[PDB]
């Protein structure tokens, strides 16, 4: 099936849907179906250690959003790496499962609610001194661009169009998350692009990131989704052109 | 190619030589000034390119197979020759050592940059060793 679809190797094809696979496996909530019980033989991984070292960027965010810290500490202790580094590498992937729930009309739906306070609790225990909460503000303000890239990657508008990876939100939720991020800043800038203008080169990175996605996929539907994300980002850039993007307009 | 170009532009503009170049080039009315403005940054300390010190630099280039290609691997031959020239500590120019990532993605860039590498190495040559080789 992988060579039929045009993927160079089965690993890329399986890692495309690994997010959905892991989420459904965890939601199935069977005691016998633990993280180690997940079949990694389909991923050409001979042992679980290589599977962890290859897909940690996906595994840790899902455990963190379900408040499973002893599992991630384990994966750290048999991964031959510090758990702080593993937590700080996948910070935007954890964030995209937390920030959008805060800014979108809470208490309207029961499921969206329980999601929004469960993300609230996750953020609160993340702020603890033992975890990375001591320097979470510096990390948030340091590397913004791929946070924006990851959040924009979740765009999906609900017509026989296959859905993306399970974490996906509409455009207005994304704009509300941008506004919430802007207001959360100490200076409280009106828009996120104002604090993005403090580093004029950052915009370029974001653009390149989107283009990189268009490079890695040959599927028409995925290409159309990336085009929609690019259109949304370019429109957002064009909206506030008068202020100037820190001299990076040309 | 675009990512490598952005990285090279940032690294070059982060050095003292880039600042000196900009100080004169800012007078000119050129679209390149507007295009390269975002990548220009103000920092207290200029970027310090590491000084590579080999025990012997000549044996890296002293190879007959390295110079004469096989008539079907021109791209590989020129890339290997440029990479061998850059790897050794012969060069002293600040901006040249920052051009390695871009040389690995384009053959035309290697062809363009090789004469400058040779000129820089020969300029600082002592007791006619690099010249003879």
């Amino acid at each position: 099936v992988s060579e039929t679809f045009g993927y160079r190797r089965l690993e890329d094809f399986m890692a495309s849907h690994l997010d959905y696979l892991v989420l459904e496996w965890l939601n199935l909530q069977d005691t016998e179906y633990n993280l180690s019980s997940f079949p990694f033989i389909l991923l050409n991984y001979t042992n679980i250690e290589d599977f962890y070292r290859s897909c940690y960027k996906v595994l840790i965010p899902h455990l963190v959003i379900r408040s499973h810290f002893d599992e991630v500490k384990s994966i750290a202790n048999q991964i031959q790496e510090d758990w702080k580094s593993l937590l700080t590498d996948c910070f935007p992937k954890i964030l995209v499962n937390i920030l959008p729930y805060f800014a979108y009309e809470g208490t309207r739906d029961s499921g969206m609610a329980q999601q929004r306070e469960t993300a609230t609790k996750v953020y609160d225990m993340l702020k603890s001194e033992n975890l990375l909460g001591k320097q979470i503000d510096h990390l948030f303000i340091s590397n913004l661009p791929e946070i924006v890239v990851e959040l924009l990657m979740t765009l999906h508008e609900p017509d026989l169009d296959p859905a993306p990876n399970p974490p996906h939100f509409p455009s207005h939720v994304i704009k509300a998350t941008f506004a919430y991020i802007s207001n959360c800043h100490k200076t409280k800038l009106k828009s996120i692009l104002e604090i993005l203008s403090k580093s004029p080169d950052s915009y370029q990175k974001i653009l390149l990131a989107i283009c990189e996605q268009a490079a890695e996929t040959n599927n028409v539907y995925k290409k159309h989704r990336i085009l929609k994300i690019y259109h949304l980002f370019v429109s957002l850039l064009l909206k506030d052109i008068k202020s100037g993007l820190g001299g990076a307009w040309a | 190619v675009r990512s490598a170009a952005v990285t090279c532009l940032k690294n070059i503009l982060a050095t003292k030589t880039g600042h000196s170049f900009w100080e004169i080039y800012k007078m000119t009315t050129d679209p390149m000034l507007a295009y390269l403005q975002p990548f220009r940054t103000s920092r207290k300390k200029f970027l310090e390119v590491p000084r590579f010190d080999k025990e012997n630099p000549f044996e890296g280039l002293d190879d007959i197979n390295l110079w004469i290609p096989l008539s079907e691997n021109h791209d590989i031959w020129i890339k290997t020759l440029t990479c061998a020239f850059l790897d050794s500590g012969g060069t002293k120019c600040e901006i040249l050592q920052l051009l390695k990532p871009m040389c690995e993605v384009k053959t035309d860039f290697c062809q363009t940059v090789l004469p400058y590498l040779i000129h820089d190495i020969l300029l600082q040559d002592t007791n006619e060793s690099w010249r003879n080789l």
